[PDB]
């Protein structure tokens, strides 16, 4: 027999507040 | 034990309420509900 | 024919368990 483990969500911030400002200050 | 696919989220609290399994319950369904909202955080709908 | 049972976290198993799983 092997157990099932399930292993919650760990997870960096990918965005700033909900967008990257890097490019958009870019593009401004 | 082949899998199941576990029907409706709160299947197993509904049998003897435990504090693991109401912890497991919360993870994961708050676990789904970030996952979808990140999607459509970032990208959008498909309109 | 083994069961399914309810979830507990990893550590109270693998230690109740006491063999290499």
């Amino acid at each position: 027999s092997i157990v099932r483990n399930y292993k919650p969500l760990i997870n960096r911030l990918k965005h700033y507040n909900g967008y990257d400002i890097n490019y958009i200050s870019k593009i401004g | 034990p082949p899998e199941t696919k576990l029907p409706y989220p709160t299947y197993w609290s509904d049998k003897k309420a435990d504090t693991d399994t109401l912890l497991y319950e919360q993870i994961i369904q708050r676990d789904k509900i970030n996952k979808y909202s990140l999607i459509r955080e970032t990208n959008g709908y498909d309109p | 024919p083994p069961k399914p049972q309810k979830p507990v976290p990893l550590n109270v198993l693998q230690d109740q368990y006491k063999e290499g799983i």
